[PDB]
RNA sequence: UAGGGACGGUCGGGGGCAUCAGUAUUCAAUUGUCAGAGGUGAAAUUCUUGGAUUUAUUGAAGACUAACUACUGCGAAAGCAUUUGCCAAGGACGUUUUCAUUAAUCAAGAACGAAAGUUAGGGGAUCGAAGAUGAUCAGAUACCGUCGUAGUCUUAA
C-alpha cells in the first residue's frame, strides 16, 4: 500500500482527497517512525481534499488528533481541534477532542471537556448532556451522571427533557441501576401521561434488561389502560412476545384477554 | 443634610426658565432649595438647616427628574403631596422588531389618543408614552394599574380589554 | 456623640418592611416589618402600618442605644415596580418624628442592569 | 451607488514638465513586472514615485501590452485573478467556521461573479476553454 | 457623472469563533433577628419557630446586555447593542491605477430564518424517531435489514 514519503505522494495522484488512505499513510509513517511526514500527510490530506467536502477535512483532523493522541501532543490535539474548528463546527470540534481524550485515557481531560461542553452547548442542547451521562457513566457514577443530566437539561429546554429523561432511563438499564431505570421510567411516564412514548420505551428497556415481569406487566397495563384498540393490540403483542421470550403462555394469553377487554368499548 | 441632582435636555431651558420661580415658591412651602445650572444644563436640590421633613427631598428628586423628562410644571407639582407617585414602566425589552414594537407601542397610545386619555380616567395618573418607556404619576393603585396594562400591552393582549375590564371594576367596587 | 445604626427600609407594593441593623449589617435590631402592626391584609403597606413599624423600630433602637440612624430606602427593585410604595416616606417620617435622627438619604433598590425577560 | 473614479485629464500630451525619458519608463515598468508585481501596482507607483500620469500616454500604448510585448503576460487577467483568491480566501474560512451563513450568502455573490467576466474571458478567448473554475 | 478589479486611510450595535465584564433573578451555604411573608380590587393555592420574609458575606446556574439609545448606524431581507483578540467580508469616499462592454430586468432551484406547536377529547390505515435485533472497522445504537410507542390525522386553547 501507500505507506511512505515518497511512494504515498506517486501513488495519490488517482484520488488526491482519499481521507482513509491518507489517515492510513499517516499512521503508517508513524508507526514508521517518521512523525514529522506522518503530520505533513495529516495536514495536507484536509488540502489535497477538496474545499466544500467538510467532512473530509474533518476526518483528517480526526486522524491527526488520534495520532497526536498515540504518539504526538496534546498542543497538536488542540492545533487539530482548532483544525477541526478550521475544518467544521466549534462544538463537534471539542466534542473530537473529548473523544480524543477518552481515547488517550485522560480522566480529568475528559471531566473538563464535559464540563466544557455542559457550558455552551450544555445551554445549547442536550448533546453536552448525553456526553456529560457517558462521561460519568463511564467513571461508574449514576448519580453524578444523573445530577449533570438535570443541570445540563436546566439550562438547555425542557421540552426534549423527557427524551432525555428516557435516554437517561435506557442507559441506566442498560448499563446502571435497574430500580434507578424503573424510577426514571416513571418519571418520564409521568411527564408524558398522555403520551405512551415513555411507557413503551420503558417496556423495551425492561426487555432488553431482561426485565420481562416489568415490562409484560407494565406494557400490560398500558393495552389495558385508556388507549384505542391499534395502541392497545401493539403493546399487548409486544407485551405477549416478552412474555413468550420468558416463556409464559398464560401471560401471553391473558395479555390479548386484556387487549380484546380494551378494544371493546 | 442632603443633595440630589438631574441634568436635563438642551431643549427644555427656555421653559425652565419661566417656571423656575414658581419651582422656588413650590420647594420653598417645604423649606428646601434647589439651583438649575444654564451651563452644564442640570437641576440640583438641597435639603438646607430649615428642613424638618426629611422625606421630602425625595419628592423633589422625583419634581426635578421629572422636569428632567418633560411633564407640565401644574402637572409635575402633585408629587409634593403624599397620595402621589412616580412609575418608569420599561417597554423597549419585550419584543424584537421594530415594525410591531412601534405598533404595539402606538397600540398603548389609541388611535387620536382615546386608549391613553381613557386610560388616564380611570387609572386617575397622568401617562406620557415616550421613546422606549412609559412615565407616569399616580396613585399607588393607578400605579399597579398602569404597569400591569403597559406590560400586557406588549404582549399580544389588546389594552382595550384592560380599559374594559377597569370600567367592570370600577362599576363593580360601586356595591 | 451619636451613634448609628442604618434603617434599611423596603417600600414595596404589598408591604413595607423597617429594619434596623448596625452600621456594617451584620447585626440585626428591631424588624417589625408592616404587616404585624396592625392587618387587614390590605392596610399592610399603608403609611399608617409604617408610621406604627417605625414608631415601635425607634422604641427599641432608644432602648438598645442607637440615636441616630443612617437611612437606606429600598424598593421592590428587579424587573419590576422600582419606585417605592406608600410607606418609606412615612416610615422616615416617623423615625425623624419620635425622637431618632436621621442622615444619608440612599435609594439601594435593584436596578436590575439588562434583566432577564426574555 | 456612488460617483467615485478617476478623471483622466483633455490632455493626451507629455506634462510638460516631465523631463523623464520616454523608454527608461519602460524599462521601470519592467523591473517591477519581473519582481513580481500586479500591472495595477505597477501602474500606481509609476504614478507615485517615478511620477507618471499614466504610461498610455507618456510611453506608446497600455502597459498590459507593454508587459505582453516584453513577455512578461499574466496566466490569468487581473480582475479574474482578484475575484479567484477572494472566492478561495472565503471558501477556506467557509471550510473553517461551518455557520458564517452571510459568508455562504456572499460566496455565492462571488463566485456569479467570476462566472460574468469568466464566460466574457471566453468568448473574447483570452484564457482558453477547457477553463471550468478548478 | 456604464460596469468590473486593485490600492489607500478608514467606517459600522454586518457575520463566525474565542475571551472578558456587569448587576439582577433563581438556588445553596453561613450568620443576625423573630412570626408572619407572597399575591390580590379583595382573597386563596403556596412559603413558614430543622426560622420563612428582611439584612450581611459568599458560591453556583442559565439567561441577558439597564440607562447612554436617536424618525441615528450597519445588513439582501429576517435582523443586529458588554470588552478584547482572531478570521474572512462589505459599503461610502480619495485616485492623472488597471481591464475595455465585460451590461439592466425578471419564469425553475436555495441558503435564510420573524416564522410556529400553549393544554385537552378522539380515530391510528401507513410511516415512525425512543428501545431492541446480524456482519463492516483497535472502536460503529448511524450504513444495510425489520418489529415497534408518541407523533404524522382531527378539533377548541
Amino acid at each position: 500500500a501507500p505507506e511512505s514519503v515518497a511512494d504515498f505522494e506517486r501513488l495519490l495522484i488517482g484520488n488526491p482527497n482519499s481521507s482513509v488512505v491518507w489517515m492510513n499513510y499517516m499512521a503508517f509513517q508513524l508507526q514508521l517512525s517518521e512523525i514529522e511526514k506522518a503530520r505533513e500527510l495529516a495536514e495536507r490530506a484536509l488540502k489535497t481534499i477538496n474545499f466544500r467536502e467538510e467532512a473530509e477535512k474533518l476526518n483528517i483532523w480526526i486522524a491527526m488528533l488520534n495520532l497526536e493522541n498515540t504518539f504526538g501532543t496534546e498542543e497538536t490535539l488542540e492545533e487539530v481541534f482548532s483544525r477541526a474548528c478550521q475544518y467544521m463546527d466549534s462544538y463537534t470540534i471539542h466534542t473530537k477532542l473529548l473523544g480524543i481524550y477518552e481515547i488517550s485515557e485522560k480522566f480529568d481531560k475528559a471531566a473538563e471537556l464535559f464540563k466544557a461542553t455542559a457550558k455552551k452547548f450544555g445551554g445549547e442542547k442536550v448533546s453536552i448532556w448525553v456526553s456529560w451521562g457517558d462521561f460519568l457513566i463511564s467513571h461508574n457514577e449514576e448519580q453524578e451522571a444523573r445530577t449533570i443530566l438535570g443541570n445540563a437539561l436546566k439550562a438547555l429546554p425542557k421540552r426534549n427533557h423527557i427524551e432525555v429523561v428516557r435516554k437517561f432511563a435506557q442507559l441506566e438499564f442498560a448499563k446502571g441501576d435497574p430500580e434507578r431505570g424503573r424510577s426514571l421510567f416513571e418519571g418520564l411516564v409521568a411527564d408524558a401521561p398522555k403520551r405512551i412514548d415513555l411507557w413503551n420505551v420503558y417496556v423495551d428497556q425492561e426487555v432488553k434488561a431482561k426485565d420481562k415481569k416489568k415490562v409484560e406487566d407494565l406494557f400490560e397495563r398500558i393495552i389495558t389502560k385508556k388507549i384505542t384498540r391499534k395502541q392497545a393490540k401493539f403493546f399487548f403483542n409486544k407485551w405477549l412476545q416478552f412474555e413468550e421470550s420468558e416463556g409464559d403462555e398464560k401471560t401471553i394469553e391473558y395479555v390479548k384477554a386484556k387487549a380484546t377487554e380494551y378494544v371493546a368499548s | 443634610e442632603s443633595s440630589f441632582m438631574t441634568l436635563f435636555p438642551k431643549y427644555r431651558e427656555s421653559y425652565l426658565k419661566t417656571i423656575w420661580n414658581d419651582v422656588t415658591r413650590a420647594l420653598d412651602k417645604h423649606n428646601i432649595a434647589c439651583v438649575l445650572d444654564l451651563v452644564e444644563g442640570s437641576m440640583t436640590v438641597k435639603t438646607t438647616r430649615k428642613t424638618y421633613d426629611p422625606a421630602i427631598i425625595l419628592k423633589a428628586r422625583d419634581l426635578i427628574k421629572l422636569l428632567a423628562r418633560s411633564v407640565p410644571f401644574p402637572q409635575a407639582v402633585k408629587i409634593l403631596q403624599d397620595d402621589m407617585a412616580c412609575d418608569v414602566i420599561k417597554i423597549g425589552n419585550f419584543v424584537t422588531n421594530k415594525e410591531r414594537f412601534v405598533k404595539r407601542r402606538q397600540r398603548l397610545v389609541g388611535p387620536n389618543g382615546n386608549t391613553l386619555k381613557a386610560l388616564e380616567l380611570l387609572t386617575k395618573c397622568y401617562i406620557l408614552v415616550q421613546g422606549n418607556t412609559v412615565s407616569a404619576m399616580g396613585p399607588f393603585k393607578g400605579l399597579k394599574e398602569v404597569r400591569r396594562v403597559v406590560e400586557d400591552c406588549m404582549k399580544n393582549i389588546h389594552p382595550i380589554y384592560h380599559i374594559k375590564e377597569l370600567m367592570i371594576k370600577r362599576e363593580l367596587a360601586k356595591r | 456623640s451619636q451613634v448609628f445604626g442604618v434603617a434599611r427600609i423596603y417600600a414595596s407594593f404589598n408591604d413595607t418592611f423597617v429594619h434596623v441593623t448596625d452600621l456594617s449589617g451584620k447585626e440585626t435590631i428591631a424588624r417589625v416589618t408592616g404587616g404585624m402592626k396592625v392587618k387587614a391584609d390590605r392596610d399592610e403597606s399603608s403609611p399608617y402600618a409604617a408610621m406604627l413599624a417605625a414608631q415601635d423600630v425607634a422604641a427599641k433602637c432608644k432602648e438598645v442605644g442607637i440615636t441616630a440612624v443612617h437611612v437606606k430606602i429600598r424598593a421592590t427593585g428587579g424587573t419590576r415596580t422600582k419606585t417605592p410604595g406608600p410607606g418609606g416616606q412615612a416610615a422616615l417620617r416617623a423615625l425623624a418624628r419620635s425622637g431618632l435622627r436621621i442622615g444619608r438619604i440612599e435609594d439601594v433598590t435593584p436596578v436590575p442592569s439588562d434583566s432577564t425577560r426574555k | 451607488k456612488g460617483i467615485s473614479s478617476s478623471a483622466i485629464p483633455y490632455s493626451r500630451n507629455a506634462p510638460a514638465w516631465f523631463k523623464l525619458s520616454s523608454e527608461s519608463v519602460i524599462e521601470q515598468i519592467v523591473k517591477y513586472a519581473r519582481k513580481g508585481l500586479t500591472p495595477s501596482q505597477i501602474g500606481v507607483l509609476l504614478r507615485d514615485a517615478h511620477g507618471v500620469t499614466q504610461a498610455r500616454v507618456i510611453t506608446g500604448n497600455k502597459i498590459m501590452r507593454i508587459l505582453k510585448s516584453n513577455g512578461l503576460a499574466p496566466e490569468i487577467p487581473e480582475d479574474l485573478y482578484y475575484l479567484i483568491k477572494k472566492a478561495v480566501s472565503v471558501r477556506k474560512h467557509l471550510e473553517r467556521n461551518r455557520k458564517d451563513k452571510d459568508a455562504k450568502f456572499r460566496l455565492i455573490l462571488i463566485e456569479s461573479r467570476i462566472h460574468r467576466l469568466a464566460r466574457y474571458y471566453r468568448t473574447v478567448a483570452v484564457l482558453p476553454p477547457n477553463w471550468k473554475y478548478e
